[PDB]
């Protein structure tokens, strides 16, 4: 009875772990996103204000 | 005197304009030299600006000029001494002896800029050095004529294997060799100084194998850049003229690339990405390609690249990174797994570890090893988490030889018996491959894990089993 | 002799005439020499210097016309004639530049005399337009198993090798080039490809190195090699690709075939960046030029199939692209892709884990398809697509307790993969790429345990060829095949696997 709780409850919560898993990448996939954007407008900057000069 | 007198215009920064008088305007790349209560002050022209306005770049401190001081014109570029004399100098930017030994006994001197070997003069080469490192000679060996790379981290002990390699290497090559060193410490300098007078390369009784060109990083920032010009001119004399073999050294070339992002941003060329240079490949490219081995003789660099942040997708590593032969990355992961040589298995390739150019044998060995430690890397993250609980009995065994593979890469070097005190290693070429070659067929998978740690040969895994057994 | 030559030479040179235009420097610096005069210019007109350096007049600005030095700085200096060769950058282009290395000029760099051509065309002409161009039609076989079978190269469609830092990118192309050397030999004049490979921003001693390769495998009789090494001028490193094209254009009008594969784009670009800002045009994204895209797009698009009006030409391209850090995110890359018609993408994992080419299979496509594949190689092989599909989804279920169906997948998948291993620097007849994959196909080499999966290849083609080159050779002559060949070569692969 033990046993087949135990490998239950292991696929019940590995399954969990997969979903929980995957609002994680939904989270960090907008910060990569945005994080992208920031360094592609940062370095734009640097380059401008010498070309300004 | 000449009549090319030139009155400084502006003292800048390293840039210093100099107004020569009607026609009769230096070249771009000649020298310009303003005599000085310090000595003589090298500029190199580097742009006419127009109207008898040339735009010079200083090689030596632009403190205490005085604006319209007399500028004379040595008519040339900065013209270094070369000969067989200058084995056992320590020259600078100006190829003046720093070392006191009184002047360089040079029969000639010759341009720091000179245009490389034409595409004909190019010829094909592929011959084996023995680098008598374990982890160098089975996954990526080194060969002769070559551009050996030793790309490498941060402080990831670069310094270290710099050293086991000039000991092994220089007393092995025939030739003399010039060891050139751009932009790295003088603590570092002293160090090498120091060593070589000792291993006996530099006899200053007798004569040296070796000549020293250091320009050191308290140099001004122009000096930084066209150091390594220097260096590569007394290379060349002895490539081209002297005939002989050459293994230039030079050391860390990165300064060589950062040298030359300082000179372009005081000459004000609107930087480029990641604040590099704008001739950013022009001027790794005069470098690398003016040395090479010519039908006159051989030139092997072994130089030393630093990543900076160890990213080596800054561009000034990537720009490095195409023109050498022979890559050994030094990661700092490797070296805090406490792998000495650190240098990172899976990322060192060598263009010459081609599988006739090794003999079959050794390329089967090698090609062996590489799988297995990729299977490994690749293992690595299901050991973390889920662990070895799952692994199949071929991963178990995978895990185990890969484990023994991973650490028989390190190996005590001569130079660290004062960083360890395990007296150094060096094992033949043919013994790398057969030692390999029986932890791969599990021949010696019987023995403890540690026993791999800091050996030599198989013939010392086996020595060690027995240390361990007391 | 020599002396007979020399002679030659002095009295083939003549006395001048009066040179229309003159310029003199008015200041040069940083290899953009900016001059006064040269009242009338043709814009990107090559202008020839007083020393003898050439340059192009890239920036015709207002009152100076800022000439690029072809040469080293020191050439030029300060106020000096600069003379007006008078025709816009162009090269020798003909039949005659087959098995030369030449510079970006089109100087012989071989050292092999003088470059016999028959024509000069210039090196900035517009490609050819919707109506001459006709859909592609015609297989390229590069004679890798893994491309030929994974991701088809057709005649005149260019296709990305985009791929990570040095991990022997030029190797997958360098192979395309020896395998052509297959249909190249004969007669067959609608067969051959005449290859010309570019090799911008290498090493001299790189180039060395291709060159030698090239003789070695008896490859030089269908190549040019324009070679603009890394030592020479930013402008010559420019222009380098540009003038590529042009030698290709004469193929490619005259109605043959060729292949020109443009190795690397990734130094292309860096090239323009240089010349844009040292010329202070406008910076822009990335520090690259403002009109990258514009760049990197005109010379893509020269590649074209002609249409059967115009000719039936073709000119397939093969673009090299270096991924830094394999970031595919990055300006220059991004741009290329977009431009591209296609893309091979080789993994750095996949060179350690042993799989030479290492193409990701995943993260290949071809555009252009089932066009291109020869229709034996198309029929025997669709199935091998479907079946690397199933073993890339199931492979990370390979670290226990796995079902029989889950377990067919990856005994099939695991030989598979390993067959698609091709051994570096040898091409594969292509009527011996439809028996290899037939085989694994058919599930014959399923049974064959891993490490013998190797040995079993080459047996297969010795097998073959003494067994039944009949089969061999009506495989690679019918090049369709027909049910009873398919018989016949089902019957052929179970003798082999019995033995």
């Amino acid at each position: 009875q033990g046993y087949a709780a135990e490998i239950s409850a292991r696929r019940n919560a590995m399954d969990n772990a997969s979903k929980n898993a995957g609002d994680m990448i939904n989270r960090y996939s907008i910060l990569y996103n945005r994080t992208r954007q920031a360094v592609i407008t940062n370095e734009l900057v640097d380059i401008i204000t010498g070309a300004s000069s | 005197s000449t009549p090319i007198t030139g009155k400084v215009t502006a003292v800048i920064g390293a840039i210093v304009d100099v107004h020569f008088e009607q026609s009769e305007l230096p070249a771009i790349l000649n020298a310009l030299e303003i005599k000085t209560p310090q000595g003589k002050l090298v500029l190199e022209v580097a742009q006419h600006l127009g109207e008898n306005t040339v735009r010079t770049i200083a090689m030596d401190g632009t403190e205490g000029l005085v604006r319209g001081e007399k500028v004379l014109d040595t008519g040339g570029p900065i013209s270094v001494p070369v000969g067989r004399e200058t084995l056992g100098r320590i020259i600078n930017v100006i190829g003046e002896p720093i070392d006191e030994r009184g002047p360089i006994k040079s029969k000639l001197r010759k341009p720091i800029h000179a245009d490389p070997p034409s595409f004909a003069e190019q010829s094909t080469s592929a011959e084996i050095l023995e680098t008598g490192i374990k982890v160098v000679d089975l996954l990526a060996p080194y060969a002769r004529g070559g551009k050996i790379g030793l790309f490498g981290g941060a402080g990831v002990g670069k310094t270290v294997f710099i050293q086991e390699l000039i000991n092994n290497i220089a007393k092995a090559h025939g030739g003399f060799s010039v060891f050139t060193g751009v932009g790295e410490r003088t603590r570092e300098g002293n160090d090498l100084y120091r060593e070589m007078k000792e291993t006996g390369v530099i006899n200053l009784e007798g004569e040296s194998k070796v000549a020293l060109v250091f320009g050191q990083m308290n140099e001004p920032p122009g000096a930084r850049a066209r150091v390594a010009l220097t260096g590569l001119t007394i290379a060349e004399y002895f490539r081209d003229e002297e005939g002989q073999d050459v293994l230039l050294f030079i050391d860390n070339i990165f300064r060589f690339t950062q040298a030359g992002s300082e000179v372009s941003a005081l000459l004000g060329r609107i930087p480029s990405a990641v604040g590099y240079q704008p001739t950013l490949a022009t001027d790794m490219g005069l470098l690398q390609e003016r040395i090479t081995t010519t039908k006159k003789g051989s030139v092997t660099s072994v130089q030393a690249v630093y990543v900076p942040a160890d990213d080596l997708t800054d561009p000034a590593p990537a720009t490095t990174f195409a023109h050498l032969d022979a890559t050994t990355v030094l990661s700092r992961g490797i070296s805090e797994l406490g792998i000495y040589p650190a240098v990172d298995p899976l990322d060192s390739k060598s263009r010459l570890l081609d599988a006739a150019v090794v003999g079959q044998e050794h390329y089967d060995v090698a090609s062996k090893v590489q799988e297995t430690l990729q299977t490994y890397k690749s293992l690595q993250d299901i050991i973390a988490i889920l662990g070895m609980d799952e692994l199949s009995e071929q991963d178990k065994l995978t895990v185990e030889r890969a484990r023994k593979i991973q650490r028989f890469l390190s190996q005590p070097f001569a130079v660290a018996e004062v960083f360890t005190g395990i007296p150094g290693k060096l094992v033949r070429l043919k013994d790398t491959v057969a030692s390999f070659k029986a932890v791969l067929e599990g021949k010696y998978d019987n023995i403890p894990e540690h026993a791999f740690y800091m050996v030599g040969g198989i013939e010392d895994v086996v020595a060690k089993a027995e240390k361990l057994a007391a | 002799e020599v002396s007979s030559i020399l002679e030659e030479r002095i009295k083939g040179v003549s006395d001048e005439a009066n040179l229309n235009e003159t310029g003199r420097v008015l200041a040069v610096g940083d290899g953009i020499a900016r001059v006064f005069g040269l009242n009338n210019i043709q814009a990107e007109e090559l202008v020839e210097f007083s020393s003898g350096v050439k340059g192009m007049a890239l920036n015709l600005e207002p009152g100076q016309v800022g000439i690029v030095l072809f040469g080293s700085d020191r050439l030029v200096k300060e106020g000096e004639l600069v003379k007006r060769t008078g025709n816009i950058v162009d090269v020798p282009v003909g039949p005659g530049l087959l098995g030369r290395v030449v510079d970006a000029l089109g100087n012989p760099i071989d050292g092999k005399g003088p470059i016999d051509a028959a024509g000069r065309s210039r090196a900035q002409v517009k490609a050819p337009g919707i109506l001459p161009r006709r859909s592609v039609h015609e297989p390229v076989q590069t004679g890798l198993k893994a491309v030929d079978a994974l991701v088809p190269i057709g005649r005149g469609q260019r296709e990305l090798i985009i791929g990570d830092r040095q991990t022997g990118k030029t190797a997958v192309a360098l192979d395309t080039i020896l395998n052509q050397k297959r249909w190249n030999n004969g007669s067959d004049e609608s067969k051959k490809l005449y290859c010309v490979y570019v090799a911008v921003g290498q090493k001299r001693s790189t180039v060395a190195q291709l060159v030698q390769t090239l003789e070695q495998h008896d490859a030089m009789k269908y190549s040019i090699i324009v070679a603009a090494t890394a030592s020479e001028a930013a402008p010559l490193q420019y222009l380098a690709p540009f003038t590529a094209a042009s030698i290709g254009e004469w193929f490619r009008d005259n109605g043959k075939h060729a292949l020109i594969v443009y190795d690397d784009l990734s130094k292309q670009a860096v090239a323009y960046r240089q010349l844009s800002l040292l010329l202070r045009r406008p910076p822009g994204r990335e520090a690259y030029p403002g009109d990258v895209f514009y760049l990197h797009s005109r010379l893509l698009e020269r590649a074209a199939k002609l249409s059967e009006k115009e000719g039936s030409g073709s000119l397939t391209a093969l673009p090299v692209i270096e991924t830094q850090g394999g970031d595919v995110s990055a300006y220059i890359p991004t741009n290329v892709i977009s431009i591209t018609d296609g893309q091979i993408f080789l993994e750095a994992e996949l060179f350690y884990k042993g799989i030479r080419p290492a193409i990701n299979v995943g993260l290949s496509v071809s555009r252009v398809g089932s066009a291109a594949q020869v229709k034996a190689l198309k029929q025997v092989a669709g199935s091998l697509k479907l079946f690397l599909a199933q073993y890339r989804e199931v492979a990370a279920f390979a670290q226990s307790d796995l079902d029989a169906s889950t377990k067919q997948t990856l005994v099939r998948g695991e030989r598979l993969t390993q067959l698609l291993k091709q051994n570096q620097y040898s091409p594969l007849a292509t009527e011996e790429q439809v028996p290899l994959i037939y085989a694994g196909v058919n599930g014959h080499l399923d049974g064959i345990e891993l490490s013998r999966i190797g040995e079993f290849e080459s047996s297969f083609l010795s097998y073959l060829k003494s067994n039944h080159n009949e089969l061999l050779t009506e495989i690679r002559e019918k090049g369709e095949l027909s049910k009873e060949l398919l018989a016949s070569l089902k019957s052929a692969t179970e003798s082999f696997v019995a033995t």
